[PDB]
């Protein structure tokens, strides 16, 4: 009895990124630049799917990536 | 003929209100000079050594002696002295502040007379 | 448009003048009001500089509202005598 | 009995301020609106008094917030 | 919001002004250092105030302007730095 | 539309109010570190031959002994003079506290204005 | 034209006539301080507050009835160039007073 | 137009500066001119800040004369760009009036 | 032609545009030379006492004081004076020129 996800925006890839600038002050660092470039995705994602629906629809083109966390979310996107 | 001067008119307006925000200029640049000739009287008065109340920035005053008259003392330039010494602190000044009042007719007439023919610009307007 | 301009402007701004002098002299009061302007002090009134006991200044801080608030009052409704 | 509160178009339509060229980005705009509605048909029922207004005319569209909000003043809007 | 260069342009003008005044005022004490040397009267400023006894007493407040002038300065350049690096 | 006037008037009439906070609070600086520097130590120690302004371009020697006496202004008639250990006392609050909220009202202002 | 005078005494046969402009319809004062500066807000409250020269100027309509006919009986005509208000009218009517808004010039 | 509104505001930030110095260099040429032969009732020193030296008369005259030679160089820039702007005003302004002829 | 004859009757208009300024400048600076008056004999009462020009402040007696009231005040007080003989002189050269102007030049 699954319940739907009604969507149209979507998440792949080189669609967005930050222009970020950080100097060097050790090697784990560079990190936050990498995280902010796709921390919002990961939590839109995870709050997208966990709002209540259990399968999800999107009428513009999703990433394979996209689809192995919905799939992490034990979930499915078309 | 007449539609492009009336058009040409209103920056021949917008430039005599600049100049007449420079006349209004003149107004206020004699301020510095005119209690500086208001203050002349000072100077004779305490030239015995004299207890002053006086402003440090403008808005703090502390009581103080003055002293050491020879050595009166005026900024000029770049960063350059003006050593007045007793004799001009009593009397010398007083054509000190005849020239900086002849820098002040430079302001005023050597500048009035030139903005005679502003005047008669607003008069010519009126054709 | 401009003869009736020049002078409401001329006519408000004479006593607006006033009005601002008015808004000096009352924001001047938080001295006397809270920062205890009531010991010797070396008071000054301009040009003077008086050693004086603060006994004046309340009449004399209080005579200078006493006018203008009527002065202006007498420009708010002038301003309305013509439209 | 219902003295008529006689408006040509007492509503507007929909709006949005932009900070700059683009576009405003907080809902203040839309939540002291809708709170403002709310208190001009709480000072209707308010001045039912002087004008007795069961019922008002309008040219400008209104939102379900007006909906309910007539239904707790017990008022009609076409 | 692109608001970098109207909170970094106003502060990199001033970080410049005040570096060249620091410079000037090192400029002075060398002077003073070199320059009229002489002991016995040095007319010196401290705020409102000239005395004209210190030769070797400048330093006390040399090396204060010095100070409060290049600490407060470059640490207002890194606070204008961190100003850049927060919208990029 | 209207936007793009009141925005700029209102950058305009708040610039102003930056131009004149940050023209006063160089004065009350002064006012503050100047005594609190020199006077504070030298001045309570021994009596010098001093600088003291006689107008804003005519600019007399001086001496002063250790008066220790500070008088401060906020207008035409009011006066009040103070010792040099209370008056920067009062003074320090005048600048210490004002530039947090008359800047916050200036920096804070802009940000909001940039969007208000 | 006419007036906003519900039930008149039409028949104004004692007709006294005296054709001043009253105005019973004060036009707001806008201009107090010039056009559109920060003054402006001395504008926006200062257009208020006209409805007292309405009743002044009925006030003095009232007054010279009384001296003209010594009565509120006959009826007395007076004009306006601009309009005026069917409130105080209302009153006027009953007052013996008649008083008519937008006349022409000539 | 482009490039006569560059030389423009060239012209302007040059002039602005010009008319400073002048204003500024009217009163040190009187004040220096007497400063040079009034010696014993002012003696020339440098207040460099909040601090004075011992000047000599000649290095002030040096430097003088440099900021002289100085802003005369400067007229001659702001007047080059001014024939610099009037000889664009035929050809830049006539780009767009051309493109709207034809 | 007239037009410089019209030119030298704006320029009385002009002149008598000086002579409002230049009067109602003294006007003024006369009504705060006797406000401050009314304060320096009021605050004669007391003894210990400064003046100066605002940018300073000297110490003096109370004989002083009266000296000073009256020496700038009496100034001030013929300056007066010679403004009225002056502004006399400037408003009949602008009134009568209007007199002999006016009703003579539209001819």
């Amino acid at each position: 009895n699954p319940k739907i996800a009604l969507l149209n925006v979507e998440l792949e890839l080189k669609a967005e990124k930050d222009n970020a600038e950080i100097r060097v002050h050790t090697v784990e660092d560079y990190q936050a630049i990498v995280d902010a470039e796709w921390n919002i995705l990961y939590d839109k994602l995870e709050k997208i799917h966990h709002s209540g629906a259990k399968v999800v629809l999107s009428k513009l083109p999703i990433g394979d990536v996209a689809t192995q966390y919905f799939a992490d979310r034990d979930m499915f996107c078309a | 003929n007449l539609p492009q001067l009336e058009m040409l008119k209103n920056q021949l307006d917008q430039e005599v209100e600049f100049l007449s925000t420079s006349i209004a200029q003149l107004k206020v640049v004699q301020t510095k000079y005119v209690e500086a000739k208001d203050c002349l009287n000072v100077l004779n008065k305490s030239n015995e050594g004299k207890e002053l109340l006086v402003p440090l920035t403008s808005s703090m005053y502390v009581p103080g002696k003055l002293h050491d008259v020879e050595h009166v003392l005026i900024d000029v330039g770049t960063g350059y002295y003006v050593e007045k010494t007793a004799e001009d602190a009593k009397d010398f000044f007083k054509r000190k502040i005849d020239f900086l009042t002849k820098q002040m007719e430079k302001i005023q007439p050597a500048l009035q007379e030139k903005h005679a023919m502003k005047q008669a610009v607003m008069e010519m307007m009126s054709q | 448009f401009n003869r009736l301009r020049q002078e409401q402007r001329g006519l408000a701004s004479k006593a607006a003048e006033l009005e601002m002098e008015l808004n000096e002299h009352s924001l001047v009061i938080d001295t006397l009001k809270e920062v205890d302007e009531t010991r010797k002090c070396y008071r000054m009134v301009g040009g003077v500089l008086v050693e004086r006991t603060v006994k004046e200044v309340l009449p004399a801080l209080e005579n200078n509202k006493e006018q203008i608030q009527k002065i202006i009052e007498t420009l708010t409704q002038q301003l309305q005598a013509k439209g | 009995d219902a003295k008529i509160a006689v408006y040509s178009c007492p509503f507007d339509g929909m709006i949005t301020e932009t900070k700059g060229t683009v576009l405003i980005k907080t809902a203040e705009e839309l939540m002291n609106f809708s709170k403002g509605e709310e208190n001009l048909m709480d000072a209707q029922v308010k001045a039912i008094a002087d004008t007795g207004a069961n019922v008002v005319v309008t040219g400008g569209k209104v939102a379900d917030m007006a909906l309910h909000y007539a239904n707790k003043y017990n008022i009609m809007l076409v | 919001f692109a608001r970098n260069t109207s909170r970094i342009t106003e502060l990199k003008e001033e970080i410049e002004v005040k570096k060249k005044q620091l410079q000037n005022l090192e400029d002075a004490c060398d002077d003073i250092m070199l320059a009229d040397d002489d002991c016995l009267m040095i007319p010196y400023q401290i705020g409102d105030v000239f005395i004209s006894h210190s030769q070797e007493e400048t330093q006390e407040m040399l090396e204060e302007a010095k100070k409060n002038l290049q600490e407060e300065i470059d640490a207002l350049e890194s606070r204008v730095e961190s100003i850049q690096r927060v919208l990029a | 539309d209207e936007q793009y006037q009141k925005y700029k008037f209102m950058e305009l009439n708040l610039a102003q109010k930056k131009r004149r906070l940050k023209g006063q609070i160089p004065e009350i600086k002064q006012t503050l570190e100047i005594l609190k520097y020199m006077q504070k130590k030298k001045e309570s120690t021994n009596s010098m031959e001093t600088r003291f302004l006689l107008a804003d371009n005519l600019y007399c020697k001086a001496s002063v002994p250790p008066t220790d006496k500070v008088c401060l202004w906020l207008g035409a008639n009011v006066m009040l003079e103070y010792d040099i250990d209370e008056a920067q006392a009062l003074l320090e609050k005048n600048l210490s506290t004002a530039t947090k909220n008359l800047d916050s009202l200036e920096e804070d202002l802009d940000f909001l204005r940039d969007q208000f | 034209h006419g007036a906003r005078h519900p039930d008149m005494k039409k028949r104004v046969e004692d007709a006294y006539i005296l054709t001043c402009n009253v105005s019973l319809e004060y036009e707001k004062t806008e201009v107090n301080s010039g056009f559109f500066y920060k003054s402006a807000e001395e504008r926006e409250k200062l257009v208020k507050a006209e409805r007292k020269f309405i009743e002044d100027r009925v006030k003095k309509i009232i007054e010279l009835k009384r001296k003209v006919c010594g009565d509120s009986d006959k009826g007395f005509v007076v004009i306006n160039q601009k309009g005026i208000d069917p409130f105080s009218l209302d009153a006027l009517s009953k007052e013996g007073i008649v008083a008519l808004r937008r006349a022409k010039r000539r | 137009v482009e490039k006569y509104q560059q030389l423009q505001k060239d012209l302007s930030k040059s002039m602005s500066g010009r008319q400073k110095l002048e204003a500024q260099l009217t009163e040190n040429n009187i004040v220096k001119e007497e400063l040079a032969l009034l010696d014993g009732s002012n003696v020339v020193f440098k207040l460099l800040g909040p601090v004075l030296v011992k000047q000599e008369l000649g290095e002030a005259r040096a430097t003088v004369g440099k900021r002289l030679d100085y802003i005369t160089a400067e007229i001659k820039r702001y007047e080059s760009q001014l024939r610099d702007l009037e000889r664009q005003s035929e050809q830049q302004r006539e780009t767009l009036a051309q493109l709207q002829q034809e | 032609a007239f037009t410089e004859l019209q030119a030298k009757v704006i320029d009385t208009q002009q002149k008598v545009k000086l002579a409002d300024i230049q009067i109602e400048q003294l006007n003024r600076t006369k009504k705060h030379a006797h406000l401050t008056d009314t304060e320096i004999m009021t605050l004669v009462d007391e003894t210990n006492m400064y003046e100066g020009v605002g940018r300073m402040f000297i110490l003096q007696s109370k004989e002083a004081i009266h000296s000073q009231l009256l020496e700038k005040q009496k100034i001030a007080e013929e300056k007066i004076k010679e403004l009225e003989q002056k502004k006399s002189y400037l408003e009949r050269s602008v009134k009568e020129a209007e007199d002999n102007i006016r009703e003579m030049l539209m001819a």
